[PDB]
């Protein structure tokens, strides 16, 4: 699946940031036996990669009805919604520290028992710069 | 002499009209969903 991610963005210290990811035509399933486009239990994750260094796991959003985990190192500071009607998912972090410049991928989540946590397709990538 | 025998499952064929459900091996306007998996090695045989 496609994944469209918003542009580059810079921010002072402090400040609050919202990236976007949409995922078209990818929010909804078609369950034969209901006979009606419902929308699937997919699950939208959100990492980081600081300049050189490695991968690091934000959270995950359920397209279900909105359903958030939080890695414990960004609690309370991080917000994760989606907007069903737009197919898109927006990060909000806030209190921004000068740590936080990376490259954030947005991941799609097919959320199926047999294989967990893969994450199927991933965004471009949206470069985040804080600084003074 | 002779008497009437019986068998079953003699190679005897009729013309005759019935009802054919479907098979197939994003949703389409056939909803060939609902056709049943077809075997992936269909039988032929040679009269």
């Amino acid at each position: 699946v496609r994944l469209d991610q918003s542009g580059t963005a810079v921010k002072k210290p402090g400040a609050s940031v919202r990236v976007s990811c949409r995922a078209p035509d990818s929010f909804t399933v078609y369950r034969p036996r209901l006979s009606a486009y419902f929308i699937g239990e997919f699950n939208i994750h959100w990492l980081r990669q600081a300049p050189g260094q490695g991968l690091e796991w934000l959270g995950f959003v359920n397209i279900f009805r909105g359903a958030v985990k939080y890695s414990s190192r960004f609690q309370g500071r991080i917000t994760i919604t989606r907007d069903t009607s737009s197919e898109t998912s927006y990060l909000d972090l806030g209190a921004l520290k000068a740590d936080d410049t990376a490259t954030y991928y947005c991941a799609w989540d097919k959320n199926v028992d047999d294989n967990p946590w893969r994450l199927d397709s991933w965004g471009q990538g949206t470069l985040v710069i804080v600084s003074s | 002499n002779l008497w009437v025998t019986v068998y079953y499952g003699v190679p005897v064929w009729k013309d005759a009209e019935t009802t054919l459900f479907c098979a197939s091996d994003k949703h389409n306007v056939w909803a060939t969903h609902a056709c049943v998996p077809t075997d992936p090695n269909p039988q032929e045989i040679h009269l």
